[PDB]
C-alpha cells in the first residue's frame, strides 16, 4: 500500500467491441473503372496503398465470425449497389407480348434448346407495330394456359413482377474491394490459420485496411477465393448439429474452364421511344451446348483429403458425398456468374463416390438462363443481355459448401450434399479473420504523482 | 518507442506491453483520431455520417479534459486522493506487470465515481482564483 | 451412436404432489421437454437444459448432470396431467406419461 | 443549484436565482451543448444539418475564448477596465439581486466594444512575448 | 496594423509587407477559418461536404498546435535549435526584406523535418512531469 | 421519338439569367486581378482579394 | 346484395388489362361511394367514370 493521487494520462490505445459503417477502398487504378462499375461503388478511390501493418505484442483478443457484422454491412452494400445502379436503366415491361414460337433451325441443323419466337412490338409511332423476332435461349418461357394452341408462350417476368434490363454501359465485374474502418476505429486481424472459427487468437495484427476481398457469387462451390495456407480448413458453427452449414477451404485451387460453343449474335430492337432491347438474333456456327471441363486427377485427391478432414471431427466413420438435395434451381445446380452471362451447371460428378480417407476430364451439362431472380430471390428481376461470340472463363475454385444428412443410419455411416446458400454465406468465407472495435483513451489510472499546488510548474514528480 | 518516432503501427505494439512503455510515446493517437483515411449511392453519405460522429467523439473527448483542468496536457495529476476499494493501492509496484488492455477491467466499474471528484478538485480550484483577500 | 432413453414409462400420481422424470444423452448438446396432452398441439415447458418457456409457472424445471438430465415437477394439478417428450438436436425420446389417481 | 457536480436539469434553475449561485456550479452547460441527444426521408438530412451547427457554435465559443487568453478556463479575468457607461460601476453590491437573463438586456449594446478592447488586452501580450533581453 | 483593429479584409494586406507588420495583428486568420460566410438539388450538399471539411482542417490546425505545448497561443517558442541548412541563420537581419509568401518556399522542405525535433522538445517534459523527489 | 424521349419546360418555372456570385467556402480565399491588359496568362501585379466574384 | 338492395353504393364492371398486354378481360368492384361522375356527351344514364 502507497499514498496515491488520481492522475489522468489519456491517448492510451484501448479498444472494445463495438459496430460501425465502414469505408470502401478499390485496389489499384480500378477506381477510374469504377464509375461505371457495379459490384464496384461510385466510388471506392484509395487514398492510400493499403494495407499497412503491424504485429502486435503478446496481446491475445476473442474472435467471431458467424456473429460478425461486416457480413451484414456488406450483405446491404452489395444489394443497395446493385439496385440503385440497376435502377435508371431501360425498362423492359412492354415485350410481354402473345410470342409464337417454333423450333430454332440453325445453320446445317437445329439447335437443342431454345426456341424461335416472334411476337408484335411497338414501332417509334405508338399507333403501328411490326412483326419482330428473337431468339430467347432458355426453354423456360411459360407455355400459357387456356389454350389448345400448343405455341402460344409469355415470357414469364410479368407472371410475378415487371424488370428491367442491365445497362450495357455500366459492366459488373468482381474488382477487389478493401474495407478500411473510418477515424477512431481498428480492424483487428488474426493470422493463425488454425483457427476454426471462433476462440482465441493470439497473433493478433492491426491493418489499416482489410486484404483483397471481393465479391464473387457461387452456389455450391467458390471462385477466386483465398486459399488456407497449411491444411483444408472446416469450419461450422457446431458440427454435431444437423442443421447450420459447414464451410470448407482448399490447399491447391483446381483449375475450372467453362465456356459457350454456341456462336451468338447479338441483335437490336426498337421496343420504345429511346429505349432499346438486346436479344440473341441469330446462330451463326456449330451448336454443342455449354459445359465445363476440370481435371479428375486433382479433384479425386482432393475430395480424398477434404474426407480424411472430416473423419478428423467424425471418428471411424466413412464418409459418402451424393447429389444435391433438391429444391429450387439455383441450389440443386452449380451458379455462378461470368462475363455477362449466367452459367447453371447440373453437377453430374462433382458430388458422386465414397472415400474413407485410409485408401480401403470431367464434364458438366451446364443450361443457361438470361432472366434471373437475385440471389437473395424474393425482389428484383432482370434481363441479361447476350454477348456476342464464344465465351471463355478461367477461374480457381478454392472452397465447397457443405450440409449434412442424417439420421437413424448405421453408425459407421454418413453422408454431406453439396448445396449453396445466402449471398452472405460466400463472403463469410473470404472475410473470417476481421473484427471492428473501437479505441477509447480511457480514465484515470494511479500514478505516485500528487497534487498540482496552484497549478504549479515542476520538475519530476 | 522512446522519444516519441513510432506510428499508429509503429506505437500501437504497447497494447500488450508493460504500462511503462506506453506512459511513453502516447500521442500518436491524438493525431489519429481526427481524420485518418477520411450520381449518389452508398458511396456517398457514409463519408457524412461516419465523419461527424468522429469529430464529435474527439470533441467530447477535449471537453472532458478540459474541463477537470487538462486541457491540451498529455499527462495531467489532479487533487484526487486514491480510495483502496477502486484498485491497488500500490501500484506503482504493479503496473509493470499489466497492461493498459487488462487494466481496464480492474477500474472499469469504478470510472464513472471518479469524475465526481475531479469536478470539484477543479471547481475548488474555481472557488479558489476569485474573490477578496489577495490584493495582488 | 446418438440414441434417447426416457423413464419410467408411466406414471398414476394424485394432484397437487411431484413427479420425477429421466432423460438420458449419449452425445454432447442441448436439451428440451415438451408437453402433449391427448390430441393438442405439444407445447415447450424448458430448453436449453434449466431455461424456462414464457407462459408456464416455476413448477417444471430440471438440472444439466452431463452426460444424464433428470427432469422433476412439483404440485402438478389434474389439469396439467399429459405427456412428456425429451429432445436433442433430431432425436424425440421414447416418451412418458403422467395420469391422474 | 449549488456544490460543483450539478446537472442540466438540476442546474438550469439559476437562471432566475442570484448570480452568486450561478457563479458556481457553471460546468454543465459547457458538458451539454457539445452533441446533447443527437430509406432516406424527412428524419435523415436534420441530423447532419442541425448536428454540424451545433459543432460549429461550440468551435466559435472556444475559439472566442482561445484568443482573449481564457483557453480552456470557465472563469477568466481580463485586464481592462470597466468603463462607467456600460454599466452600475458597483456591480458588486448589486449582482446579488440581478440574474443573468435580466442582466443581459443591460449590457447587450456593449459587448461588442468590449470584444474589441479584450482584444487589444490580448495582443498587448504579443510585444511582451518576444524580442528583447529578458534574460530567461 | 497595430494591435488588432483590422478586418480579414483589413489585415490581408500583410502579405506582401515586411515581416515586422504580419508579426503584429496575427489573429483575424484564426477567426476566418472556422465558418466564414457558410426540395434537394445541387444547392444543398455543398453545405456539407465543404463545410466539415474546413472543420476537419481547423481541428486538424489544432491538435498540431496542442501536442507541441503552444496550445491556445498565437506565438509559442520551443527548445529547439535551428540547424545551419534550413535557412539564413541570421534571419533577424533578413525577416524585414522577406514577406511570408516568398519566406515559405526557403522552407518548404524541412518542416516536416523540423517537427521531428519539435516533438521530441515537447515530449521531453513528459519525464520531467512525474515520478521521482521533486518534494513540492 | 426518333431518338429519344424528352420532356416539357414546366411554366411553373421560368428560364431567367438571373446574376450569381460565387462565394469561397470557409478557409479558401478568390483572389482577383484589376489589370484589364492581361491576356489570359502571365502574372498580375494589383491583385485583390474578395469574399465574393 | 344477399336478400335486398344496399343504399350507399353502385355495382360497377369495367374492361381491364390482363398479365399481356395485348388482350383484356371483364371484371367488376363495388366502389363503396356514389362519387362516380357520369360521364356527360351521352343519353346513357350509366356510363360513369372515375373521378381520379
Amino acid at each position: 500500500a502507497e499514498n496515491l493521487w488520481v492522475t489522468v494520462y489519456y491517448g492510451v490505445p484501448v479498444w472494445k467491441e463495438a459496430k460501425t459503417t465502414l469505408f470502401c477502398a478499390s485496389d489499384a487504378r480500378a477506381y477510374e473503372k469504377e464509375v461505371h462499375n457495379v459490384w464496384a461503388t461510385h466510388a471506392c478511390v484509395p487514398t492510400d496503398p493499403s494495407p499497412q501493418e503491424l504485429v502486435l505484442g503478446n496481446v491475445t483478443e476473442n474472435f467471431n465470425m458467424w456473429k460478425n457484422d461486416m457480413v451484414d454491412q456488406m450483405h446491404e452494400d452489395i444489394i443497395s449497389l446493385w439496385d440503385q445502379s440497376l435502377k435508371p436503366c431501360v425498362k423492359l415491361t412492354p415485350l410481354c407480348v402473345t410470342l409464337i414460337c417454333s423450333n430454332a433451325t440453325v445453320k446445317n441443323g437445329t439447335v437443342e434448346e431454345m426456341k424461335n419466337c416472334s411476337f408484335n412490338t411497338t414501332t417509334e409511332i405508338r399507333d403501328k407495330e411490326k412483326k419482330e423476332y428473337a431468339l430467347f435461349y432458355k426453354p423456360d418461357i411459360v407455355p400459357l394456359s387456356e389454350t389448345n394452341n400448343t405455341s402460344e408462350y409469355r415470357l414469364i417476368n410479368c407472371n410475378t413482377s415487371a424488370c428491367t434490363q442491365a445497362c450495357p454501359k455500366v459492366t459488373f465485374e468482381p474488382i477487389p474491394i478493401h474495407y478500411c474502418a473510418p477515424a477512431g476505429y481498428a480492424i483487428l486481424k488474426c493470422n493463425d490459420e488454425t483457427f476454426n472459427g471462433t476462440g482465441p487468437c493470439s497473433n493478433v495484427s492491426t491493418v489499416q485496411c482489410t486484404h483483397g476481398i471481393r465479391p464473387v457469387v457461387s452456389t455450391q462451390l467458390l471462385l477466386n477465393g483465398s486459399l488456407a495456407e497449411k491444411e483444408i480448413v472446416i469450419r461450422s458453427e457446431n458440427l454435431t448439429n444437423n442443421a447450420k452449414i459447414i464451410i470448407v477451404h482448399l490447399h491447391t485451387p483446381v483449375e475450372i474452364v467453362c465456356t459457350r460453343p454456341n456462336n451468338n449474335t447479338r441483335k437490336s430492337v426498337r421496343i420504345g421511344p429511346g429505349q432499346t432491347f438486346y436479344a440473341t438474333g441469330d446462330i451463326i456456327g456449330d451448336i454443342k451446348q455449354a459445359h465445363c471441363n476440370i481435371s479428375e486427377e486433382k479433384w479425386n485427391d482432393t475430395l480424398q483429403k477434404v474426407g480424411i478432414e472430416l473423419q478428423k471431427h467424425f471418428p471411424n466413420k466413412t464418409i459418402k458425398y451424393n447429389q444435391s438435395a433438391g429444391g429450387d434451381m439455383e441450389i440443386t445446380t452449380h451458379s455462378f456468374n461470368c462475363g455477362g452471362e449466367f452459367f447453371y451447371c447440373n453437377t453430374s460428378n462433382l458430388f458422386n463416390g465414397t472415400y474413407n480417407g485410409t485408401y480401403i476430364t470431367i464434364t458438366l451439362q451446364c443450361r443457361i438462363k438470361q432472366i434471373i431472380n437475385m440471389w437473395q430471390g424474393v425482389g428484383r428481376c432482370m434481363y441479361a443481355p447476350p454477348i456476342a461470340g464464344n465465351i471463355t472463363c478461367r477461374s480457381n475454385i478454392t472452397g465447397l459448401l457443405l450440409t449434412r444428412d442424417g439420421g437413424t443410419n448405421s453408425n459407421e455411416t454418413e453422408t454431406f450434399r453439396p448445396a449453396g446458400g445466402d449471398m452472405r454465406d460466400n463472403w463469410r468465407s473470404e472475410l473470417y479473420k476481421y473484427k471492428v472495435v473501437k479505441i477509447e483513451p480511457l480514465g484515470v489510472a494511479p500514478t505516485r504523482c500528487k497534487r498540482r499546488v496552484v497549478g504549479r510548474r515542476r520538475r519530476r514528480r | 518507442a522512446v522519444g516519441i518516432g513510432a506510428v499508429f503501427l509503429g506505437f500501437l505494439g504497447a497494447a500488450g506491453s508493460t504500462m511503462g512503455a506506453a506512459s511513453m510515446t502516447l500521442t500518436v493517437q491524438a493525431r489519429n483520431l481526427l481524420s485518418g483515411i477520411v450520381k449518389l449511392t452508398v458511396w456517398g453519405i457514409k463519408q457524412l455520417q461516419a465523419r461527424v460522429l468522429a469529430v464529435e467523439r474527439y470533441l467530447r473527448d477535449q471537453q472532458l479534459l478540459g474541463i477537470w483542468g487538462c486541457s491540451g496536457k498529455l499527462i495531467c495529476c489532479t487533487n484526487v486522493p486514491w480510495n483502496s476499494s477502486w484498485s491497488n493501492r500500490n501500484l506503482s509496484e504493479i503496473w509493470d506487470n499489466m497492461t493498459w488492455l487488462q487494466w481496464d477491467k480492474e477500474i472499469s466499474n469504478y470510472t464513472q465515481i471518479i469524475y465526481g471528484l475531479l469536478e470539484e478538485s477543479q471547481n475548488q480550484q474555481e472557488k479558489n482564483e476569485q474573490d477578496l483577500l489577495a490584493l495582488d | 451412436e446418438i440414441v434417447l432413453t426416457q423413464s419410467p414409462g408411466t406414471l398414476s400420481l394424485s394432484p397437487g404432489e411431484t413427479a420425477i422424470i429421466s432423460c438420458r444423452t449419449s452425445q454432447y448438446g442441448s436439451l428440451a421437454w415438451y408437453q402433449q396432452r391427448p390430441g393438442q398441439a405439444p407445447r415447450l415447458v424448458i430448453y436449453s437444459g434449466s431455461t424456462r418457456a414464457a407462459g408456464i409457472p416455476d413448477r417444471f424445471s430440471g438440472s444439466r448432470w452431463g452426460p444424464d438430465y433428470n427432469l422433476t415437477i412439483s404440485n402438478l394439478e389434474s389439469g396439467d396431467f399429459g405427456v412428456y417428450y425429451c429432445q436433442q438436436y433430431e432425436f424425440f425420446g421414447q416418451g412418458t406419461k403422467v395420469q391422474v389417481d
